[PDB]
RNA sequence: CCGGGCACUCUAACGGGACUGCCCGCGAAAGCGGGAGGAAGGAGGGGACGACGUCUGGUCAGCAUGGCCCUUACGGCCUGGGCGACACACGUGCUACAAUGCCCACUACAAAGCGAUGCCACCCGGCAACGGGGAGCUAAUCGCAAAAAGGUGGGCCCAGUUCGGAUUGGGGUCUGCAACCCGACCCCAUGAAGCCGGAAUCGCUAGUAAUCGCGGAUCAGCCAUGCCGCGGUGAAUACG
């Protein structure tokens, strides 16, 4: 049953399933079908109109998700970016912006491996 | 009906130390608790042999305390003087409470 | 009236009171099934018993501490292996080649300086 | 993931420099080494040259960056 | 697995509490 | 341990942190043991010599 | 081994069925010391086995190990330059051991989501003379005889 | 729990115990094979201990030391920065890729250690980290402390998935004069690579390997998944 934005989780227990939202983990999940009183277990399948109005209704006017978080994301990091900080630039290099080391790994941030030449004299290991 | 600990580095002092108690006031006081002993804390400390790196060395250093108890009971006048002031033990410490 | 034994290992004793009765086993104030919750180890535990056709003559109330399970298992085996022989030393002549009576001395070896753990010895490379 | 908790440090240094650099209207440069301060509202529109350890940097606070810190403007390290 | 925080081993591996793991 | 570095000792730290050990027999900072004041170093011999009452040599 | 000939370590039977095989048998199974995991997913299995069976697991058991063991493999070696599949016989310990290791081995590469219906299947379906455990004691015993040629290399 | 009692378990000092002594077989002997009694059997298991010497090995940055060299500076003090850079390469590890598994409950079973301006019971507040209050211990007596793997029940149903927790956005809590560079921790959101790894290569012979958790030193705090120890469950294999 589409719930958020354009969202369709479904012939999965509610809680996984409303976990296929930008927004939403399985705390949120766990929280909307209680303040709802909706047997998390039963599959979207087996929901029932008045429970996925509720859950519509509770979830999307309580929380920002979809595409506005990504917006809003999107945002703070142009903020950051845009002022002079340090982080803004991390973001701009796209290096690791929570004091990692970048002399190995920092794998995720830089991407697949640029290999280059170098110097294999003596045990450079 | 006194509480009395014996504390230590070596197991010998300590032991020519509380029988050094026990016999003593044990033809003065009660029949005594005799001497209990008390489970020993030991203090380890491994250090890496030589001065510089070869971090796979170490030498095992360890400074056991070893304790005890005696505890006699019917605080008699007659025991507080086989004791009070006829010490020997030198690497020995005493706490008394009663 | 009663017989003792007493059992130990891999750091881990066990107290062993036979008495004549059924079959109940009191461990800690527990069922032996209610202690042994589902350790197919278990039986092995009472197998002394067996050995001499008893069980079927007799009751036994074990208390135990220190280590795990499966060494209180064996501690509760060599405790009833002592406590049946309290009881008959001639039970000994055939208790004893099953073994039964031997204390298990294998025991968590030490772990050395330099390994990883005991005998787990550092990986090196481009040696 | 930031935190301090109460008590929003700032180093005096400054601030009670800039405080008062308030009171006379504004000025033009107060160079500090303290980029441990954390810049606070009366400090927007001012200019502080904060040292990154070889020189003093140029740095025109504004109401973006008021809850950040001085050394988050004054990049330590040269990069290729 | 012991790197998930938001769970009880991620807690007793990194030998922290909270809610994933509270003290008793 | 250059002389300079062992003011150490010198309480007045502006900031209780600052504050640190050093081996009291050579001035090594870099691992200094509390219940000695003295260095893995200095440790290891003084214990040889018998001099550090009650400390012998583990084995098990 | 260089002194000795090591002795064979000898196993406690089975607490079940009293068979020292079947130990075996479960402590291949057993991953990370956890006998008692092991020990079960075993037993599970003899009780599927002795379901969809009329015949008693036990007795499926051992025929299928029977199924599986190699009399005959080739052994590497070392010739002026070159290395040959030396066909050898099998030693009957190491029969019992090459059996037991493949059916788990082979059995954990079966399908079916459940390990004890793996063991289940993997055991009975060996006793019916099929199964990838026999497949491989074959395939092994057509690889010897297959260089019959390197015979003469008796090592 | 109380009275009560040291039997038992322990705690920790001192002793007893094994000698190839006994029997058989083989030797010329030393010994070898085997059998009994024994907790233990032929160095019972582990440790400390590493000869004359070799590598002009390592360390003048622990310390000591001959000689050189600087002695408003090659000495000394601060504030800030760096030792934490990154196209890239290797070592050692950690966490994984899942169903012999992951999650949530409920319930068991250790050993070593550490703790008076330090462990911190219990209570209240907070989802929590942690705050506020507060009993107890100079600690076989109080606290750290939950044991986890297990066992029982329930959920997930083979999917990059209830696998995995990288990265990133928020909001907080602690220590500290101060966490931008450059702290750990908590909560919400995010949910990466990864489906078992080419050539090549490491460990281990049994309470070992493999797995599971626990403590300590350093230390305000911590970048420990490192070291040094502790105990639970517990294999495979050795023709040669
Ligand atoms: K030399
Ligand atoms: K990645
Ligand atoms: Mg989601
Ligand atoms: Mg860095
Ligand atoms: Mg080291
Ligand atoms: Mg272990
Ligand atoms: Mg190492
Ligand atoms: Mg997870
Ligand atoms: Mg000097
Ligand atoms: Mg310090
Ligand atoms: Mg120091
Ligand atoms: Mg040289
Ligand atoms: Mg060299
Ligand atoms: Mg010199
Ligand atoms: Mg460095
Ligand atoms: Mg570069
Ligand atoms: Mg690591
Ligand atoms: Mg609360
Ligand atoms: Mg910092
Ligand atoms: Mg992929
Ligand atoms: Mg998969
Ligand atoms: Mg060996
Ligand atoms: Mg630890
Ligand atoms: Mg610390
Ligand atoms: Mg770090
Ligand atoms: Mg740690
Ligand atoms: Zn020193």
């Amino acid at each position: 049953a589409r719930i958020a934005g354009v969202e369709i989780p479904r012939n999965k227990r509610v809680d996984v399933a409303l976990t296929y939202i930008y927004g939403i983990g399985k705390a949120r999940a766990k929280e909307a079908l209680e303040k709802t009183g909706i047997n998390p277990a039963t599959r979207v399948k087996d929901l029932t109109e008045a429970e996925v109005v509720r859950l519509r209704e509770y979830v999307e006017n309580t929380w920002k998700l979809e595409g506005e978080l990504r917006a809003e994301v999107a945002a703070n990091i142009k903020r950051l970016m845009d002022i002079g900080c340090y982080r803004g630039l991390r973001h701009r290099r796209g290096l690791p912006v929570r004091g990692q080391r970048t002399r190995t790994n920092a794998r995720t941030r830089k991407g697949p491996r640029k290999t280059v030449a170098g110097k294999k004299k003596a045990p450079r290991k | 009906k006194i509480r009395i600990k014996l504390r230590g580095f070596d197991h010998k002092t300590l032991d020519a130390s509380a029988q050094k108690i026990v016999e003593a006031a044990r033809r003065s006081g009660a029949q005594v608790s005799g001497p209990i002993p008390l489970p020993t804390r030991v203090r380890r400390f491994t250090v890496i042999r030589g001065p510089f790196k070869h971090k796979d060395s170490r030498e095992h250093f360890e400074l056991r305390t070893h304790n005890r108890l005696v505890d006699i009971i019917n605080p008699n006048r007659k025991t507080i003087e086989q004791l009070m002031t006829l010490d020997l033990p030198t690497g020995v410490e005493i706490e008394i409470k009663t | 009236e009663q017989y003792y034994g007493t059992g130990r290992r891999k750091e881990a004793v066990a107290r062993v009171f036979l008495r004549p009765g059924n079959g109940k086993v009191t461990v800690n104030g527990q069922d032996f099934n209610e202690y042994f919750q589902g350790l197919v180890r278990a039986v092995a535990a009472l197998e002394p018993l067996r050995a001499v056709d008893a069980l079927g003559r007799f009751d036994a109330y074990i208390t135990v501490r220190g280590g795990g399970k499966s060494g209180q298992i064996d501690a509760i085996k060599l405790g009833i292996a002592r406590a049946l022989v309290q009881y008959n030393p001639d039970y000994r002549a055939k208790l004893k080649p099953l073994g039964f009576l031997t204390r298990d001395a294998r025991v968590v070896e030490r772990k050395k300086y330099g390994k990883h753990k005991a005998r787990r010895a550092p990986q090196y490379s481009k040696r | 993931p930031r935190s301090l908790k109460k008590g929003v440090f700032v180093d005096d240094h400054l601030l009670e420099k800039v405080l008062e650099l308030n009171a006379k209207g504004e000025k033009r440069l107060i160079k500090t080494w303290s980029r441990r301060s954390t810049i606070v509202p009366e400090m927007v529109g001012h200019t502080i040259a904060v040292y990154n350890g070889k020189q003093h940097v140029p740095v025109y606070i504004t109401e973006n960056m008021v809850g950040h810190k001085l050394g988050e403007f004054a990049p330590t390290r040269t990069y290729r | 697995g012991k790197g998930d925080r938001r769970t009880r081993r991620g807690k007793i591996w990194r030998g922290t509490y909270g809610k994933y793991r509270p003290r008793k | 341990a250059r002389k300079a570095l062992i003011e150490k000792a010198k309480r007045t730290p502006k900031f209780k942190v600052r504050a640190y050990t050093r081996c009291v027999r050579c001035g090594r900072a870099r691992s200094v043991y509390r219940f000695f004041g003295l260095c893995r170093i200095c440790l290891r011999e003084l214990a040889h010599k018998g001099q550090l009452p009650g400390v012998r040599k583990a084995s098990w | 081994a260089r002194r000795r000939r090591a002795e064979v370590r000898q196993l406690q039977p089975d607490l079940v069925y009293g068979d020292v095989l079947v130990t075996a048998f479960i402590n291949k199974i057993m991953r990370d010391g956890k006998k008692n995991l092991a020990a079960r997913i075993f037993y599970d299995a003899c009780k599927i086995i002795q379901e969809k069976t009329g015949q008693e697991p036990l007795k499926v058991f051992k025929q299928a190990v029977e199924n599986v063991k190699p009399r005959m493999e080739v052994r590497s070696r070392r010739v002026g330059g070159a290395n040959y599949q030396v066909p050898m016989e099998v030693s009957p310990r190491r029969q019992q051991s090459l059996a037991l290791r493949w059916l788990v081995q082979a059995a954990n590469q079966r399908p079916e989501r459940r390990a004890a219906v793996r063991i289940a299947h993997e055991l009975m379906d060996a006793a019916e003379g099929k199964g990838g455990a026999v497949k491989k004691k074959e395939d092994v015993e057509r690889m010897a005889e297959a260089n019959r040629a390197y015979a003469h290399y008796r090592w």
